């Protein structure tokens, strides 16, 4: 199994960081804006077999907006990333469900995710408003951190656990 | 569970640059006047890469026919350094719609490495009407 996932939301959300975390069970507070897109490998198992995840990390500044459209064609997962303490990045959630709509394949997995939940001082969007956006639209949800390593894990294998679910019924 | 191996090697032998700079601006650009800004990458990878700027999106060129980049495609040995330069000339098919103003001094281009990640470079500036 070989699932394409992709990371999008604004810039400076944790979309990079997220993957840093998945990958490298690490944190870094230095990482700079992705000026292009990149892509990691991460290898998981369900059921008994090998999934490999080729998750690719896309530019969130709104200059590489546009271009990054082109990216979405293979993607079979694909995760929302907004930050918790940026009520904006939030607001265009459905902007960027829109996009998936629009380039992505009408039969992707999505999922939402609320990133920085470790800073809760300057939160701005509540969790029960995150989770009824994801419950109005059917996907699934939840908060995490890179920083805090709070269900960064769980959300990957959650989404390729939809994923291969979808599968494995054709 | 247990150590990935197997990912930290297929991650860290996948193709990779450096870029000494992603952000160019070309100023009071000119008619039939070359403007050049160079900028290095190197193969801070493992493997050997070819790389290339590549059309974005539905386009039939990397870029707008005012700009070009030299070399436009190669294959970098690992720890290789090569200069790229990014060049600028309008000539009077690009003039029209720069005097206009339907057109500005502005682009992207979609540096691509092989079976690899792809860098965005942002080209900004302004053309003086002459
Ligand atoms: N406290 C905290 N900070 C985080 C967390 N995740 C990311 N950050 C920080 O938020 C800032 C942006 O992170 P980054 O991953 O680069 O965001 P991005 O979505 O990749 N931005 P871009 O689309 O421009 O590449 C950085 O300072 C990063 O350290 C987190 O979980 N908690
Ligand atoms: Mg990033």
């Amino acid at each position: 199994y070989l699932f394409k996932l992709l990371l999008i939301g604004d810039s400076g959300v944790g979309k990079t960081c997220v993957l840093f975390r998945f990958s490298e069970d690490a944190f870094n507070s230095t990482f700079i804006s992705t000026i292009g897109i990149d892509f990691k490998i991460r290898t998981i198992e369900l059921d008994g077999k090998r999934i490999k995840l080729q998750i690719w990390d896309t530019a969130g500044q709104e200059r590489f907006r546009t271009i990054t459209t082109a990216y979405y064609r293979g993607a079979m997962g694909i995760m929302l990333v907004y930050d918790i303490t940026n009520e904006k990045s939030f607001d265009n959630i459905r902007n960027w469900i829109r996009n998936i709509e629009e380039h992505a394949s009408a039969d992707v997995e999505k999922m939402i995710l609320g990133n920085k939940c470790d800073v809760n001082d300057k939160r701005q969007v509540s969790k029960e408003r995150g989770e009824k956006l994801a419950l109005d639209y059917g996907i699934k949800f939840m908060e995490t951190s890179a920083k805090a390593n709070i269900n960064v894990e769980n959300a990957f294998f959650t989404l390729a656990r939809d994923i291969k679910a979808k599968m494995d019924k054709k | 569970d247990s150590v990935r191996i197997m990912d930290r090697m297929e991650n860290d032998f996948l193709p990779s640059l450096e870029l000494s700079r992603r952000e160019f601006v070309f100023e009071n650009v000119k008619f039939r006047q070359l403007q050049k800004e160079k900028f290095q990458i190197s193969n801070n990878g493992q493997v050997p890469c070819h790389f290339s700027f590549i059309p974005k999106l539905n386009d039939s060129q990397y870029c707008k026919p005012w700009l070009r980049a030299e070399p436009f495609e190669g294959y970098l040995e690992p720890n290789e350094t090569v200069d790229i330069s990014l060049d600028v000339y309008v000539s009077k098919d690009s003039v029209t719609i720069l005097n206009s103003g339907e057109d500005k001094i502005e682009d992207i281009l979609v540096l691509h490495l092989d079976r690899g990640k792809d860098y965005f470079l942002t080209i900004s500036g302004n053309y003086l009407p002459s």
